[PDB]
């Protein structure tokens, strides 16, 4: 379906994370689609995982 | 008849992702809450998440918030759990259940559960060896025989005898983790001594994670 | 974590056993609480401690 | 959050006995508490909901009650198939939480095990490891001591035990003890013996074989 500019931003951040593998990147993107109410939490965990794989 | 069936469980490395499905039938998930509940091996039940598919309202356990997401597709009468950033402690059987169905304020139906194993270790199929009946496995006119299902990962394995036709007198032991990090178990069955050599005994072993399916005929030496 | 083992001895001579786990003080408290609860239906209880409090024999009056 | 404290951890009683399991909520949960039964390798099964109401198809020997924050599950005439873990769960507030579980087991008369031993298979010996299996079948109580001897030398650190859950009909246990050696070590020795001590046996029982005997 369609997204607001906040949802689009969240996708963009995860899409660009350099230390995630493609399974993880797509897993997190899927979570953003799954439950929009959890956007902030999902992004937080993706950031943490990205940082730990630096 | 109300039924829920989970699928999608399997071995994943720490940091990895998996997606579980909960397929409902005999009722519409639009009319109830759907929950995910997990159970670490040998431990208790722990609530994971819940959704009300009619309005999309969700709640999560603190320990999975941000890492797992619950969702539902009412047109497929199916709920899902996306699981990212997985950790060893997430290893569990994951059940889905309904709540509020038919006005019952409890989890009245549960699926069979699907196993999630979070580990860096590789899949390995078992070797299956006979435990042949002999003068050392018989007494009182009955005799024990079986199969040793050795060196596999991850759980689980299933064992049946004679394609499920033989169930009386069977003991399939709980798997034991060896020091190598691989599992092993035996399944034994007790039968009349007089049937040895006339009645065929085969253990049917299945280890789905490695696609291993073995039918081993067990005979006196 | 300790395990307090308990024999529950009922007026008609039936015997059950139970285990309570936690810190020694938690498990103790739970054992006495369980006794008080069973006593409502099974009559006044008496608890005899053995093994420095790690085992109890709890008898109900009936 | 609300926690549910379940007691005892383990309860053992005879067939026909009345058993009582308890659950305590850390604060008021009204009647929003359910009880589930979980048999070995099975899914949880709803027994009682809203503290005291029996789920359809559940036998009437199960009942539940409430006093304040104290909840009780009673089984009035314990049956061998009632062996299971039992869990309470509150839905008064989110997160809904479960008690840690109570295991219920059956007490019955003493029964000595049938003791059997299995040499490694020729197939296994084709590769480099030997497993020797000692089986104790259909005994009670669960406690049992199994020791391995190879050429009369007591073994340590090279065996593992697995025990079945209590049988849902006869309330017995079975146990396997598996001795693991390399093929080289197995071929170096002659006599493999499993010694079993159990309450039902008047003295310990040794089951033994010589490598190579048919």
């Amino acid at each position: 379906g369609s997204y607001n500019k906040d949802q689009q931003s969240a996708f963009y951040e995860i899409l660009n994370m350099p230390n995630l593998n493609e399974a993880q990147r797509n897993g997190f993107i899927q979570s953003l689609k799954d439950d929009p109410s959890q956007s902030t939490n999902v992004l937080g965990e993706a950031k943490k995982l990205n940082e730990s794989q630096a | 008849e109300v039924q829920l069936v989970e699928s999608g469980g399997g071995l994943v490395q720490p940091g990895g992702s998996l997606r579980l499905s909960c397929a409902a039938s005999g009722f519409n998930i639009k009319d109830t809450y759907i929950h995910w509940v997990r159970q670490s091996p040998g431990k208790g039940l722990e609530w994971v998440a819940r959704i009300y598919p009619t309005n999309g309202y969700t709640r999560y356990a603190d320990s999975v918030k941000g890492r797992f997401t619950i969702s539902a597709d009412t047109s497929k009468n199916t709920a899902y759990l996306q699981m990212n950033s997985l950790r060893a402690e997430d290893t569990a059987i994951y059940y889905c259940s309904r709540w509020g169905g038919d006005g019952f304020y409890a989890m009245d139906y549960w699926g069979q559960g699907t196993l999630v194993t979070v580990s860096s270790a590789s899949t390995k199929g078992p070797s299956v060896f006979p435990l042949a009946p002999s003068s050392k496995s018989t007494s009182g006119g009955t005799a024990a025989l079986g199969c040793l299902v050795k060196d596999y990962f991850p759980e689980p394995v299933t064992v049946s005898w004679n394609s499920g036709a033989l169930t009386s007198g069977v003991h399939t032991f709980p798997a034991v983790l060896q020091s190598s990090g691989l599992y092993s178990l035996s399944s034994v069955v007790t039968v009349p001594s007089s049937s040895l050599g006339t009645q065929t005994y085969i253990c049917n072993v299945n280890h789905k994670p490695s696609n291993t399916k073995v039918d081993k005929k067990v005979e006196p030496k | 974590e300790v395990t307090i083992k308990v024999n529950l001895i009922f007026a008609d001579g039936k015997i059950q056993t139970a285990e309570f786990k936690g810190t020694f003080e938690e498990a103790t408290a739970e054992a006495y609480r369980y006794a008080a609860l069973l006593a409502k239906v099974n009559g006044e209880y008496t608890a005899d401690l053995e093994d420095g409090g790690n085992h109890m024999n709890i008898k109900f009056a009936g | 959050d609300i926690q549910m404290t379940q007691s005892p951890i383990l309860l053992s009683a005879s067939v026909g006995d009345r058993v009582t399991i308890t659950c305590r909520a850390s604060q008021d949960v009204n009647t929003a508490v359910a009880w589930y039964q979980q048999r070995t390798n099975g899914s949880p099964r709803l027994l009682i909901y809203s503290a005291s109401f029996l789920y359809s198809g559940v036998p009437s020997r199960f009942s539940g009650s409430r006093s304040g924050t104290d909840f009780t599950l009673t089984i009035s005439s314990l049956q061998p198939e009632d062996i299971a873990d039992y869990y309470c769960q509150q839905h008064y507030t989110t997160p809904p939480t479960f008690g840690a579980g109570t295991k219920v087991e059956i007490k019955r008369t003493v029964a000595a095990p049938s003791v059997f031993i299995f040499p490694p298979s020729d197939e296994q010996l084709k590769s480099g490891t030997a497993s020797v299996v000692c089986l104790l079948n259909n005994f009670y109580p669960r406690e049992a001591k199994v020791q391995w001897k190879v050429d009369n030398a007591l073994q340590s650190g090279n065996s593992q035990e697995s025990v079945t859950e209590q049988d849902s009909k006869d309330s017995t246990y079975s146990l396997s003890s598996t001795l693991t050696l390399s093929k080289a070590d197995y071929e170096k020795h002659k006599v493999y013996a499993c010694e079993v001590t159990h309450q039902g046996l008047s003295s310990p029982v040794t089951k033994s074989f010589n490598r190579g005997e048919c």
